[PDB]
């Protein structure tokens, strides 16, 4: 297994950024997940070598950090907050609207591999509850009609 | 350039300091910052000794805005009594429920934070500084990276800053989903490329931190105060609010209020005034049942007349105000808090590891009416026994808010027992 050059270049950049290569591990894993739509297990051995860390170190880090997913490829992660304020202000209405539009529940991926719903802890936009992200984009849920428009922008 | 979408959190100020620009929901770049006299505090600071800067920050009564309220000047003094090199860390992990005060500084007025970081780094003799921003703040990350390049371009960063002989680089690290990585020692472990496992303290980071060197960790909001202390002087800064708990404070307000958002207010403001005078009162004018101070404390309707300061009888914490009204189920709310701690314990300490899990698992059975008598007595016992042997504040407080609901809303809990 080899990183495509366009990805390897970004990884090298991150590794050159901090005074010590090993400080780059989380930025590298973000970059890998961004590229593949998950962390492929096979990617971890070449990454460990670039970081000059043991593989077991890198695997332990991927296991520890909840943003990294080794199981499911998804082009778009719909992160839905299930914490106190969003629960009070209508997380259930948001999940219902997501099932009505995409046909999936938390933990599941659409059959085309386009959308995965990820239940997450407080995203700290609580004044704008209930909150969700689509990859890096963050929104207040208003209604199913508004949600349908937002999701229409991800192709 | 174009940044990812950020909800437009309402921001309002009576002091026009931390939110002078950040009250407008958009990025303020270096030219707008410079137009408002930005980076003139940095120039003033570089003509003062580090020792003098520490003295002003001390005399200002500035206390840690991250939630513990530790005196900032006193933290700095502990650091500089230890030989260098020293490191300065901006904690931008902000992951407490209801706590969105730091993100509006980062996303809207990043140069206020950067100017703060440069002055603090100079004060403690740190030539290398880090911002650790949580993974779920990607927009904040790109905004800070661009802001730091603006600062470099204008000669506020790099070697020999404004002919002072002071060198500084600011590195931006990203989290990847762990609440615990906001704990200063777990944050340092993550900066070193490891799992976010808190360290036994003492030593405190100021004695042994990043690569074992003296390290100051400060919250975004704390650092954002430093330019004002230098610009105004500590004497003028201390005219803001009560002389014992001085300066502006950011109060993130959410749940059942008409105007949820961030309020810049003096710390002699009462909890009642935050909800009713500033946040516009309750949705549907319903009675306040409780206020969650993030996931830390629960205040009843009998505790609304407390100052929003770091006093013993004060609100304290992050200043986070989650408002529950008369129709919100306290046991349902308690379950959401248990679920949070269950998800976030790092597992190093046995009673934290099993207690956070069991507290959540048993309270769910209680909520769903599937709890045996044993599960009830179990829940009470584990709630009281998460803290023992804990090496960080998570285990120390994972039962705190829920115990407070048991003591302040016993009639609601008893309904669930029968
Ligand atoms: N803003 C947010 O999103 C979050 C905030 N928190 C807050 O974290 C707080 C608990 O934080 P801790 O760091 O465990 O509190 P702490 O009271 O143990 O420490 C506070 C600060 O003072 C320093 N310090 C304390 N005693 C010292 C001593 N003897 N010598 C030198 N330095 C000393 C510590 O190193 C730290 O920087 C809670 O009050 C909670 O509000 C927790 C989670 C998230
Ligand atoms: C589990 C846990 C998580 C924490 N998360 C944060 C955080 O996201 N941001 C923060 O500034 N402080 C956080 N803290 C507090 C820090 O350990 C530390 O007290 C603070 O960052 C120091 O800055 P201050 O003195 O300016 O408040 C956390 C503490 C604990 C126990
Ligand atoms: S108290 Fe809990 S979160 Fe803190 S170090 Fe121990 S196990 Fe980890
Ligand atoms: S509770 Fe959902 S963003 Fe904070
Ligand atoms: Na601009
Ligand atoms: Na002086």
């Amino acid at each position: 297994f080899e990183f495509p050059e366009e990805l390897k270049t970004k990884l090298q950049e991150h590794i050159n950024y901090f005074p010590k290569k090993r400080q780059a591990i989380l930025l590298c894993l973000h970059e890998i997940q961004n590229y593949y739509g998950y962390i492929p297990p096979e990617s971890l051995k070449p990454l460990a070598d670039m970081l000059e860390l043991p593989l077991n170190h890198v695997e332990g880090v991927v296991a520890f950090y909840d943003m990294f997913d080794r199981e499911d490829k998804a082009k778009y992660r719909i992160r839905v907050c299930v914490s106190i304020v969003c629960h009070l202000m209508g997380t259930n209405k948001l999940l219902k609207a997501l099932e009505n539009i995409l046909g999936i529940k938390p933990g599941e991926v659409t059959p085309d591999g386009k959308f995965k719903i990820v239940p997450v802890q407080c995203l700290d936009a609580c004044s704008e509850a209930p909150v969700f992200m689509v990859n890096d984009d963050e929104y207040k849920f208003e209604s199913e009609v508004q949600l349908n428009e937002i999701l229409s922008r991800y192709t | 350039r174009s940044y990812p979408a950020i909800p437009r959190i309402y921001a309002e100020t009576t002091l026009n300091m931390l939110l002078k620009r950040a009250k407008k929901p958009r990025v303020h770049s270096i030219d707008e910052y410079l137009k408002d006299g930005g980076y003139q505090a940095l120039e003033k600071a570089l003509n003062m000794s580090p020792e003098e800067i520490i003295d002003w920050v001390d005399k200002s009564t500035l206390r840690g805005r991250g939630g513990a309220g530790f005196p900032t000047g006193k933290k700095w003094k502990f650091a500089v009594q230890n030989p260098g090199p020293r490191y300065f860390i901006c904690n931008a992990d902000e992951s407490e429920p209801g706590t969105f005060k730091d993100r509006i500084i980062i996303e809207r007025d990043p140069h206020l934070l950067i100017e703060g970081i440069i002055i603090s780094s100079y004060a403690i003799g740190a030539n290398e500084a880090y911002i650790y921003i949580r993974g779920e703040y990607p927009a904040g990350y790109y905004i800070l990276r661009d802001a730091i390049e603006e600062a470099k371009k204008k000669g506020f960063l790099g070697k020999n800053i404004l002919g002072s002989g002071f060198d500084l680089e600011i590195y931006v690290a990203r989290g990847a989903g762990a609440y615990i990585c906001g704990e200063e020692t777990a944050l340092i472990e993550s900066l070193e490329g490891k799992r976010g496992h808190p360290r036994l303290k003492p030593p405190y980071p100021v004695q042994k931190g990043l690569w074992g060197k003296p390290t100051v960790v400060n919250n975004v909001e704390t650092i954002a105060n430093v330019p004002f202390i230098i610009s105004m002087g500590w004497e003028e800064y201390r005219y803001i609010g009560p002389s014992d708990y001085a300066g502006p404070k950011l109060f993130p307000v959410s749940g059942k209020v008409k105007k949820p958002g961030v309020y810049e207010l003096p710390m002699n403001t009462t909890l009642r005034e935050v909800i009713f005078k500033y946040a516009g009162g309750t949705l549907g004018n319903k009675k306040v049942k409780a206020v969650f101070s993030g996931a830390l404390d629960c205040f009843s309707s009998e505790e609304l007349d407390i100052p929003m300061d770091y006093s013993p009888l004060g609100f304290g914490g992050t200043g986070t105000v989650i408002v529950l009204t008369e129709e919100d189920d306290i046991v349902e709310a308690a379950l959401k808090i248990a679920e949070f701690y269950e998800h976030e314990t790092c597992g190093q300490c046995t009673p934290c590891r099993v207690g956070c899990y069991e507290q959540a698992n048993l309270l769910e059975k209680i909520y769903k009416g599937e709890a045996t008598e044993q599960d009830w007595e179990g829940f009470d016992f584990v709630n009281r026994n998460i803290q023992p042997t804990s090496i960080c504040g998570l285990g120390a407080v994972a039962g705190r808010l829920i115990r407070q609901t048991l003591e302040k809303f016993p009639e609601e809990w008893e309904k669930y027992r029968k």
